[PDB]
């Protein structure tokens, strides 16, 4: 449970975070949300991951997450919306 | 504004007037946490299981609260100050400094 | 409009949409935290000395926020979940459920 | 540091107080503050009672709170605002 993991974060970067990079012993997470649209990515703690890692498909917001346990896996992700209901 | 992190926040004796009962110090910096408590909680933000799901469901319904900026690690300070008696007391006070923030 | 407290909020894990995953409980008693933070902050808020002092500062210039009302004991739950390996694993969740509140 | 004090609560008591009364191992204390003018009462817990029992002359609202350590001594208390 020692951090081991390599990041790159935009948007949810800790405070002592280096050339956009976080360390951690979870997973490395690229998100795209609604209301306009936005991209991050950040260091994801173990714990609790399951949850965030899935997320709710009845979120009011369209948003999707991504999850992934490779150094700096989050670099180049570009997750896709959810479909507009219709 | 942004995520939740720890502020500077010093508190002068003399500003709240307690010089007349604290002889030292003459004040000290305390900290204070605030900001937001978004989806995803990142690792920095060291927060429960329980902020987890409560982040989770608020996205589901904004009936329920997010969770809260709150500190999650402090430390103590001592103080010298005088007791009814009229004496000089040292004491140490537990939980003074806030170390570190969290979402709760 | 009241103090700090506990509120009851119950998660049915097919309302958020996990029962896919989740096989067993279909839901628990999760609880959530919420109200104010007053001067002064009466026993059964347990809280810090920080806390104190912020509230009190906050009472001197309201620049400064007031403590949260956030858990401050939880207890942990079992849960029945399928792994990407199509599974059936018990894991115990730790902090799930709000026991206590108070403000920190 | 086990609760020892029965005090008179109002307004701040507990969920699970009996006949407006609340235990404690610290102080009983009575308040009035203003903007109007509202009476309350509760348990305040020993840690950190030095601060609030003091309280700050320089807060921004005219309030007076006053402390106590004797079973039920919080019922009849009447702090009087500062002039």
């Amino acid at each position: 449970t020692l951090p081991f993991l390599k990041c790159y974060c935009s948007g949810h970067c800790p405070d002592d975070a280096i050339n956009n990079t976080c360390i951690t012993n979870g997973h490395c997470f690229a998100i795209i949300e609604e209301d306009e649209t936005t991209l991050a990515s950040g260091c994801m703690k173990y714990e609790g991951s399951d949850f965030q890692c899935k997320d709710s498909p009845k979120a009011q917001l369209r948003r999707t997450i991504e999850c992934c346990r490779t150094n700096l896996c989050n670099q180049y992700l570009q997750p896709t919306l959810p479909p507009v209901v219709i | 504004k942004s995520s939740c992190k720890r502020h500077p926040l010093y508190v002068d004796f003399s500003d709240v007037g307690w010089n007349d009962w604290i002889v030292a110090p003459p004040g000290y910096h305390a900290f204070y946490c605030h900001g937001e408590c978004p989806f995803p909680l990142a690792d920095h933000l060291n927060s429960t299981n329980h902020a987890i799901v409560q982040t989770l469901v608020n996205s589901v319904n904004s009936k329920i609260p997010k969770a809260c900026c709150v500190p999650t690690e402090l430390s103590a300070i001592s103080m010298l100050y005088l007791d009814e008696n009229e004496k000089v007391v040292l004491k140490n006070y537990q939980d003074m400094v806030v170390e570190g923030c969290g979402c709760r």
